[PDB]
């Protein structure tokens, strides 16, 4: 083949297995939890409506993601 | 070895030698100048409150990431007012939609992202990126003919 | 002997920088040529002291195996001396 | 690559856990480098030209700074008071935004948050809209903090507790006997305002300027005997000579821009202002307000 | 001619025999008259003369004096070829330590004397002293000293005291030592005294010592006394143009050594103060040490160019020495290169070859033929005739060319089809027209790829090329029997366009007398190429014994299929061409023709497919136009709705209902879904959009949109690329892997604006960069794998064994990932295949399972066969043909002589190029198929609930249907509540196991009284009470919380019966007191008897990589630090001491020795009950299982199955197809070192590592003899470690470190027997593999005779 013909497939695998992990972080299951598993705050109805099966309030999720951002 | 969202208008994103040293021999874009220091800068139309003036303004790389720069293909109503409300711009790396009264600069002309080599291609916007890369590199080897056409 | 656990650090990482092999050196080495010889002795048994972060995603072990304990002996001994026995001119 | 100050991360490729390290180089056009590298245990280590790493605050001490003003520079303050009943505290509510209260947050006599609660934006507005200006908590909330500055006896001139001291119950005990009312601890949170320079103080072997210059000279060219003003000369020529070291005008522009300085041009030699601004920008990149530099960034 | 090569030390005597006179002066030439000056580095009388048969005098310039040595100036009238084989010695004034045996690490003078390297380095550079037979007074033999203590003890003694220094001392030591003396003394004091490091190092030393004794060496030959000098022509001083000579560094180094040698001699004559002569000795030692291996120790002397100049080692060792480049890869004569073009007119056994290239590569052939035919008197006349290129020269060329096949080769020879051989069709042009079908093999394409043609000279070479390498002889991929001749892109599209059908074309409906009438209509113009029709075809079948019986019929086909039927050979059904013939169908057509009609009709048929394909793709006129990239019209709606989605998520973010990362994730999610929806809209719009009508209304058929045709014929393209032409081109990723949040919502048919194009640029350049690197590091895997497996050769016809492995269908997660017909095909059955009821012996035990036998297997529904493997063969130094299988590149069977190791490494490195270079990642048990249960490794309890809770560990459920073959795989977790039982009837829709992952039972066998025996509340219990239910829970905690009152006690939850005595669990002397781990959800507290297997105590709570580097690590055999800890021996488990991290677990046999402890780090969750009698090769920690452990516990067959499955899954996740013999032969080359469980009757150290064939030959020789032989323990090394330890040194010194291998083989007198493939290439003899196998055999029987 050629440079561009394999470069296409390298970029394509890159993009696909980059979409898939960002899409797997998305919650698709259903189990309402009503109580943030770190702080016990009641996860409001709407923030449970967007992502069904979310088991953290928005505050604790922001905290945990801020912690993730440095690889701790 | 790779392109950064501040290569815009400074270094050609497509024109490089494919092969051993990709992205090390990046070639300069069309309107790119060098700063008084040695830094690369590119022009932008100064766009005050809503009107896109025809006074141009050379922004460097360190400064362009603090302005809402317009989009070269943004329409204008015979006076310099964008005929959309929101308007495609690129504030800090990530491009976006910004309202009418937020743009700080516009682009000088739409060929200002590509080098002289990759500006002689017609319909560059209908090509794979790497295809235009190979295309510029192979245009750069053309042998003169008997009757140039 | 911080040198001796420097060797185990370079192993359990699979590589050594110049930063680490400047950290875990003897603090009393002034003749650079000693640093030269000892980093050579280190690389001879593994692990190769590149100057930066890489080997991140390069999973390729030619450093076996009798040379390992002998070179560790020579490194543990280099602190016992101060040199040099390697430059005829200085001797 | 132009002269100037650069902040990079070394993202998850040295430590096993994957934690990133966030070093901050200073490369001048001519002279000596200066590198500022965290460690896997979150320790600021300044290493002058590429040889051995040193603890961070040794260079600050060599700058004729000592521990109390160092903590005043690199931190915010928290002021506990012995309010006649078990050491009640000064409070502003936005500081707590991300706290898990070890007590009953109550003012007006009115419980704002039950104990155990992760402190919310809700209770944030509750506090300041009701304007809680001093809280009362148990004593084991101060049991584990660290004291800001020196503390010595009015009895026999003996130290109450040294500057940068972890707290205990006996430390407040002796503070009571001293009649102290101002407990100066730091505002250290795991999330935003983490303790880094504090632990780097804990690891600092030296204690005063002469010790710092001694260590620096022992690192620079070992073997020779050191000397007070000899080491002084070496240090104050390392990054403060018009002769030797110089970030050129482009270097100065990149510097005063990479720290958000209003000015754009200045000296060719470093300063206490510059190195402290560097260390601050580094630790605030570590905190999470800022970003490392892309190297290819044009 | 010759045989094995011996390497060893060289005495000064042998060196003086090598030379032809000593070199005394350091001068080279005479600078005005450039005659080589006597008698220096280029001496006419020492190293031969400078002109052929002319002495340096000038006096003797005729051959008539050839052999007389001119009495004037001594030279010997001979050939100046002799100036390349003579050598000369340099008499050293003081001895000198050979740096190789000094600083090789380990220093051989060091651990031949057992003296530390530092001490010898002191004595050498004179910083010390060393005694040697220090009289009968005070000091042992090896005792170091210094100046001071020396002069002191000299006052004591003038005699009976010998303390030398420098190389003289080390030499008098080396010679004074007695090898037999110290060796037997180490014998005595290692026998009567044994300590671990003591016996280790001392038996190492005695190994070295008796090695030195066994060799012909002498201990002091490590210390040079006479030094040799290379011959001049190998270190020449060639005159460049302009009086500016060019030399090699060796002249500079020899000058440097000769200068200091002479200066030392003059110092010794002058009787200088020993300070200066000491400095001179050290200077001479540095000179010799920089001549031997520059840069070894002392900061290498740099030449005049600033540069560290090369030495003898650097001419030998390293990437640039002899062994690497000119010893493996050379420029070769009769060879050319040029640009390949297509040339479809060809057959696939020829290649075009320009008249210029042909006339030039074939010169001597034309010369001989022109002077044989008499067309030219002499050979000079023939050269003149050819260089004038007369009309008869061309005819003589075409006479010569005829049957002489030329080899064609391409640049990255990734596998063995990169070299083929064709017959040359002379081509009046300048490009090597290469047949189309072969570009698949060569990986070639016609955008500039140069190919290189080689000519084979001899007759054996032409027969190799025509018999072993012809392009018609390799139509099967050697990686797997599937053919590599599949038509690629013009031809699959032509064939596809032909065999299709409109719904109403011209000439539809009519019935035809046969395919000839089909073409008679089509070419005439009366029927479209695809207009359905009834035609009478007569298809043949080979149903009988070689009888091709015909059967005729009126088939319903199209004009195109029936026109294509004329090229199909006889024995193939019409159903093979009545389909739509994409690429897969047009590949399996060739595949079935090979499996039926053999090879000749397949090559003919493949050429016919290509011709008809090109012809009808030309006739099709199938272009591409911008109107063919049809955008859908529901695209703007889908994009609008996705934009509304992202606006609503951004609005929620602005109202604090979401984090930042989650708004980003939802944005990427809705964009991925909108991209998929637009892809579907466009493909639905584009595939069926031809909507036609016949005798009426309308009817939609598959489309003829030429872009769709090229995508749906497998010709070129896919769903994704047209998704980028018509649909939106998705989300583009920046090179870190983090996807940009705004997608290019356009295509290439509409432009990208500047921002979207600048965004695609990122990922595009990342992919470009990673192919420009992926190529440069191409053959690193294949090269690394042929180093390990090169010397392996099919060397026997049958080894007569019944070992093997149990090949089985792969079924993982759900259903089958590959049938048994693949994994068994063409491997020899080890033991007899019986039918299900076993009914008779069906498949004999040495049957080559070809396609008939695979059919006859699946026609009885077998799912396990014992097939012979390579790794479990028996032949030593090879592999018997049967225990390997069949050469899937040739079909028939392996031959005695196929170098299967090289072709295995190639068959794994070639498809390793289709794997990505950077590495790479990824409620109840409901039945879904029709079948019946079968639980494996089951020990359950049927509780009072009628359900099932299995008390085992390895219990999983497989599905077995009416035929018996395994249908589906599933795992039955511990306490998986089974609604069924085991083996009974089941159908799809009854969930077989429901189990809650929140709980892992402690399931009792008895519905009895609870009892808390050895359960101390507060010291061994935690007083939990969940006030939601108000639950009295005496939970047990781990050994990380509770006090020392019940610390290493055991909380025992036991079921006793309802009166108060302990219910023994049936089988042993332990009632069912399940001792409790920590953390247990032990809900029920005592005084409540319960069912037989309730959850009294309840334990609380498949990523796959894919890179090629995952393969490299899979072969290197690294121990991942999260390794499952198997069970070292079956038997009753038990725990011990706690809270060390390293906690004790021991297993006691019924019969053997119990006490085996193992320290489980408490980081890992333990996974076996306290008193479960465990199997052998179990799992306690779970995760990665190190392959070393799998070998040591489950055996060889288990580790080979493990590694084969690992590699096969990494290759299968991308769809790369590769057989099993290749991974098996590489794995056999992995486990080829063993160590002994018992030193036994043999001559082996206990913990010494010897090649497994050595052990297995000695033990066979011994148990054939009186004794019983070694009890070995098989080991496993990576490829990078097994290919280090090899037998030859000419081989393993080519690619390893040269100095270490050479020094070891020198000290040990290790004579290499040329029986490998790297050696016989270096030395330049026939390889033992292929054609040369016969020669090596008959020469092995010449000797030994
Ligand atoms: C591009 C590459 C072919 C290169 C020739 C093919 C071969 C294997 C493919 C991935 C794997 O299947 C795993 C996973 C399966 C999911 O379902 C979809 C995503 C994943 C990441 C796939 C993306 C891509 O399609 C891969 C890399
Ligand atoms: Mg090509
Ligand atoms: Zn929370
Ligand atoms: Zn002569
Ligand atoms: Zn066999």
């Amino acid at each position: 083949s050629d440079e561009a013909d394999e470069a296409y497939s390298v970029t394509e695998q890159l993009t696909m297995t980059g979409i898939n992990r960002i899409r797997q972080k998305i919650n698709a299951h259903g189990i309402p939890v009503y109580l943030c598993e770190a702080c016990g705050n009641p996860i409001p109805e709407a923030r449970r409506k967007i992502f069904p099966g979310v088991t953290l309030c928005v505050e604790c999720q922001a905290y945990q993601e801020r912690q993730r951002k440095h690889y701790a | 070895r790779d392109v950064h969202p501040t290569h815009y208008g400074r270094v050609c994103p497509i024109e490089t030698p494919e092969g051993p040293n990709i992205g090390l021999i990046n070639s300069l874009s069309v309107y790119a100048q060098t700063n008084e220091y040695g830094f690369l800068e590119t022009p932008y139309r100064k766009v005050t409150d809503g009107v896109v003036t025809d006074e141009i303004h050379y922004l460097s790389a360190i400064e362009e990431g603090n302005y809402v720069i317009a989009q070269a293909n943004s329409n204008l109503d015979e006076e310099g007012h964008f005929v959309e409300d929101l308007v495609t711009c690129r504030s800090k790396g990530e491009s976006s939609l910004f309202s009418r009264d937020q743009v700080d600069y516009m682009d000088v002309s739409t060929q200002q992202v590509v080098s002289v080599g990759a500006s002689l291609i017609p319909f560059l916007e209908h090509d794979d990126a790497n295809r235009a890369l190979m295309g510029a590199n192979m245009q750069r080897q053309a042998v003169p003919t008997l009757r140039a056409d | 002997s911080q040198l001796k656990l420097l060797v185990t650090r370079g192993k359990e990482q699979g590589y050594l920088t110049y930063a680490e092999v400047n950290d875990h050196l003897p603090e009393d080495i002034v003749d650079s040529d000693q640093i030269e010889d000892i980093i050579q002795m280190i690389n001879d048994m593994g692990i190769q002291v590149m100057e930066e972060a890489p080997d991140a995603d390069d999973l390729m072990n030619t450093a076996d195996e009798d040379a390992a304990e002998a070179a560790a002996q020579v490194l543990s001994s280099v602190e016992s001396e101060i040199g040099r026995t390697t430059d005829p001119v200085r001797m | 690559r132009s002269p100037g100050v650069f902040f990079d991360s070394d993202k998850g490729k040295t430590h096993s856990s994957g934690k990133v390290l966030y070093n901050a180089r200073i490369i001048p056009y001519r002279g000596s480098w200066l590198d500022f590298e965290f460690d896997p245990k979150d320790n600021l280590f300044v290493r002058i030209d590429r040889r051995r790493k040193l603890p961070a605050t040794i260079i600050l001490r060599a700058l004729n700074y000592t521990t109390e003003q160092i903590l005043d520079l690199f931190f915010e303050k928290v002021i506990f008071e012995i309010r006649d009943n078990k050491l009640q505290m000064e409070l502003v509510p936005e500081r707590l935004r991300g706290e898990t209260a070890s007590f009953d947050i109550e003012a007006n006599g009115k419980v704002y948050v039950e104990k155990g609660r992760r402190i919310t934006a809700r209770h944030i507005r509750q506090l300041e809209k009701d304007d809680v200006k001093l809280i009362e908590v148990p004593v084991e909330y101060i049991a584990g903090k660290v004291v800001a500055k020196d503390y010595i006896d009015e009895s026999t001139g003996e130290l109450i507790c040294a500057a940068n001291m972890e707290l205990s119950l006996d430390l407040l005990a002796k503070l009571s006997q001293s009649g102290h009312k101002r407990i100066e601890t730091l505002f250290t949170n795991d999330l935003d305002h983490g303790p880094y320079i504090s632990e780097t103080l804990r690891v600092d072997p030296t204690n005063d300027r002469l010790s710092a210059l001694v260590e620096i000279y022992r690192m620079m060219r070992p073997g020779e005997p050191p000397t007070r003003e000899a080491a002084e000369s070496l240090f104050e020529n390392l990054f403060f000579s018009e002769d030797r070291y110089d970030l050129s005008a482009v270097g100065r522009m990149k510097f005063n821009r990479s720290l958000l300085r209003e000015e754009i041009e200045g000296s060719g030699i470093l300063s206490k202002d510059d190195i402290i601004d560097v260390m601050k920008k580094l630790i605030d990149i570590r905190n999470g307000k800022g970003e490392v530099d892309d190297i290819d960034h044009l | 001619e010759f045989d094995a090569i011996k390497i060893a030390l060289a005495s000064p005597d042998m060196i003086r025999s090598w030379s032809f006179g000593e070199v005394k002066k350091p001068e080279t030439i005479n600078y005005r008259t450039f005659k080589p000056e006597r008698d220096g580095l280029f001496c006419a009388r020492i190293f031969g003369p400078v002109k052929d048969y002319e002495c340096l005098c000038g006096k003797y310039k005729r051959l008539k004096h050839r052999g007389v040595i001119c009495e004037k100036c001594g030279v010997e009238v001979t050939q100046t070829k002799v100036r390349r084989e003579r050598m000369g010695h340099i008499e050293l004034a003081s001895p000198t330590a050979h740096i190789w045996f000094l600083k090789s690490l380990p220093s051989r003078i060091g651990l031949l004397l057992d003296m530390p390297l530092r001490d010898i380095e002191r004595v050498l550079y004179f910083e010390s002293y060393v005694v040697i037979e220090g009289g009968m007074t005070n000091l042992e033999r090896q005792q170091i000293l210094t100046e001071e203590q020396y002069l002191d003890a000299l006052e004591e003694f003038g005699d009976e005291f010998d303390a030398k220094m420098g190389a003289e001392a080390i030499q008098a030591l080396l010679k004074s030592m007695d090898l037999e003396q110290e060796c037997e003394q180490l014998r005595e004091e290692l026998n009567e005294t044994n300590s671990e490091t003591k016996r280790k190092k001392l038996t190492k030393r005695i190994k070295l010592l008796e090695a030195f004794v066994q060799s012909g060496n002498k201990p002091e030959w490590m210390i040079l006394t006479v030094l040799p000098v290379l011959p001049p022509d190998l270190r020449p001083l060639v005159p460049l143009d302009g009086g500016r000579f060019a030399t090699s560094d060796l002249n500079d180094l020899y000058r440097r050594v000769i200068n200091r040698n002479n200066r030392l001699k003059r110092l010794l004559d002058l009787a200088a103060p020993d300070i200066i002569v000491r400095n001179e000795k050290r200077m001479l030692q540095e000179a010799v040490d920089a001549l031997l291996d520059n840069g070894r120790r002392g900061r290498a002397i740099t030449g005049s160019n600033k540069r560290p100049l090369k030495s003898l080692a650097d001419m030998i060792k390293g990437k640039q020495g002899r062994f690497r480049q000119n010893l493996l890869g050379k420029r070769v004569d009769y060879s050319g290169r040029s640009v390949i073009t297509v040339g479809p007119y060809l057959r696939l056994h020829q290649c075009g070859l320009p008249k210029k290239m042909a006339l030039e590569l074939f010169k001597p052939f034309i010369y001989g033929k022109l002077e044989l035919r008499g067309l030219a008197t002499t050979i000079k006349a023939a050269k003149k005739m050819v260089e004038r290129e007369e009309a008869v020269v061309w005819d003589i060329l075409d006479e010569v060319i005829r049957e002489h096949p030329v080899l064609l080769n391409r640049a990255p020879t990734l596998h063995r089809l990169g070299i083929q051989a064709f017959e040359p069709v002379l081509i009046e042009g300048k490009a090597i027209q290469l047949h189309p079908l072969v570009c698949a093999a060569y990986n070639a394409d016609f955008d500039g790829d140069q190919m290189a043609v080689h000519v084979p000279l001899t007759l054996e070479a032409q027969l190799e090329a025509r018999a072993l390498m012809m392009s018609t002889n390799n139509i099967l991929s050697p990686a797997n029997g599937e053919p590599i001749i599949v038509p690629s892109q013009d031809v699959v599209l032509g064939l596809y366009y032909m065999t299709r059908d409109c719904v109403n074309a011209k000439g539809e409906g009519m019935v035809l007398t046969g395919p000839k009438e089909a073409e008679r209509l089509y070419r005439s113009g009366l029927a479209s190429l695809h207009a359905r029709v009834k035609v009478r075809i007569t298809e043949y079948e080979k149903d009988a014994n070689g009888e091709l019986v015909a059967k005729t019929s009126l088939k319903d086909t199209t004009v195109g299929r029936a026109i294509l039927w004329m090229i199909v050979p006889k024995g193939l059904p019409y159903s093979i061409v009545n389909q739509a013939l994409g690429k897969k169908a047009i590949s399996k057509m060739l595949n079935t023709c090979y499996r039926i009609l053999g090879l000749k009709p397949t090559v003919i048929f493949a050429d016919q497919i290509m011709y008809t394909g090109f012809a009808y793709a030309a006739r099709s006129g199938a272009s591409v136009g911008i109107d063919d990239m049809v955008i859908p019209e529901k695209k703007h709606e889908i994009i609008s709705e996705a934009e509304a989605e992202v606006a609503e998520i951004q609005e929620q973010f602005q109202s604090g209902l979401v984090t930042a990362g989650e708004r980003y994730n939802k944005v990427i999610d809705i964009w991925a879904a909108a991209n998929d929806r637009v892809s579907k809209a466009m493909m639905d719009n584009l595939q069926t959009e031809t909507v036609i009508n016949r005798d009426g209304q309308e009817e939609k058929q598959v489309s003829f949109n030429s872009i769709y045709m090229m995508a749906d014929s497998g010709a070129r393209g896919s769903a994704a690329q047209i998704r980028q032409l018509a649909g939106m081109r998705g989300l583009m990723a920046k090179p870190d892997g983090s996807i940009i949040e705004t997608p290019i919502t356009a295509n290439f048919r509409e432009g990208l604006n500047v921002l979207q194009y600048f965004i695609s640029t990122h990922g595009a350049r990342k992919g470009l960069a990673d192919t420009a690197l992926k190529t440069a590091n191409s053959g690193y895997l294949t090269r690394r794998l042929v180093d390990v497996a090169q010397d392996l050769v099919v060397t026997e016809d049958d080894c007569g064994t019944h070992e093997g492995i149990m090949m089985t269908p792969v079924i993982e997660g759900g259903d089958v990932k590959e049938p048994l017909r693949d994994r068994v095909l063409g491997r020899v059955t080890a033991e007899d295949v019986l039918k299900p009821g076993t009914a008779d012996i069906l498949v004999p035990r040495n049957t080559l399972l070809h396609e008939q036998w695979c059919d006859l297997l699946e026609e009885n529904s077998v799912d396990a066969v014992k097939v012979r493997s390579v790794v479990s063969c028996d032949t030593d130094f090879g592999v018997c043909a049967h225990c390997y299988g069949r050469d899937l590149a040739r079909g028939h069977i392996i031959n005695k002589g196929e170098a299967i190791g090289v072709i295995a490494a190639q068959s794994i490195g070639e498809p390793g190029t289709q794997l990505t270079m950077r590495t790479f990642h990824i409620s109840s048990i409901q039945v879904k198929n029709k079948g019946s249960i079968k639980l494996s490794n089951v020990k359950s309890v049927v509780n009072s609930s009628g359900k099932l809770v299995i008390t085992s560990r390895n219990t999983e459920l497989k599905l077995i249907d009416e035929f018996g073959r395994t249908k589906e795989s599933y795992k039955v977790p511990y306490g998986a509540v089974l609604a069924k039982g085991d083996g009974e009837q089941v159908a799809g829709g009854e969930t077989v196991a429901n189990w809650d992952p929140h709980t892992m039972p402690v399931i009792t066998e008895v519905s009895g009284f609870v009892r808390f025996t050895d359960m101390i509340d507060g010291q061994t219990i935690t007083r939990q009470t969940d006030e939601l239910t108000g639950l009295s829970s005496l939970v047990v905690l781990d050994s990380a919380e509770r006090t020392a009152g019940g610390k290493d006690l055991r909380p025992a939850l036991k079921i006793v019966d309802a009166q108060g005595n302990d219910v023994l669990i049936p089988g042993t002397d332990m009632p069912a007191q399940y001792f409790l781990p920590g953390k247990a959800i032990v809900q029920l507290e005592d005084g409540v008897q319960i069912s037989s297997g309730d959850t009294l105590a309840r334990i609380p709570q498949k990523d796959i990589t894919g890179g090629l580097p995952r393969v490299a690590d899979l072969f290197e055999a690294r121990r991942p630090k999260e390794p499952a800890i198997l069970a070292e021996i079956s038997g009753i488990v038990s725990f011990g001491k706690e809270t060390k991290g390293k906690r004790r677990l021991v297993i006691t046999p019924v019969d053997g020795s119990d006490p085996y402890e193992e320290m489980i780090p408490k980081w890992r969750q333990l996974n076996v009950f306290e008193g479960e009698r465990v199997e052998r090769g179990d799992v306690i920690s779970d995760g990665p299982e190190a392959p070393h452990d799998i070998l040591r516990l489950r055996g060889v067959h288990a580790v080979t199955r493990y590694i084969v499955n690992e590699v096969q899954d990494v290759y299968r996740l991308q769809g790369v197809k590769i057989n099993d013999k290749h991974i098996e032969v590489i794995v056999r080359q992995m486990l080829r070192k063993a160590t002994i469980v018992n030193a036994g009757s043999s001559d082996f150290l206990e913990g010494e590592q010897v090649e497994y064939s050595r052990v297995k030959i000695a033990n066979r020789e011994l148990e054939a003899n009186g004794k019983v032989g070694a009890t070995y323990s098989r080991d496993l090394l990576g490829i990078t470690k097994a290919s280090l330890a090899t037998e030859s040194f000419i081989s393993a010194a080519s690619f390893q470190e040269t100095t270490r291998v050479l020094t070891e083989a020198a000290v040990a007198g290790k004579r290499d027997e040329l029986r490998g493939l790297k050696e016989n290439v270096i030395v330049g003899r026939l390889i033992p593999a292929g054609t040369g196998y016969a020669y090596h055999q008959d020469r092995m029987r010449r000797r030994a005779a």
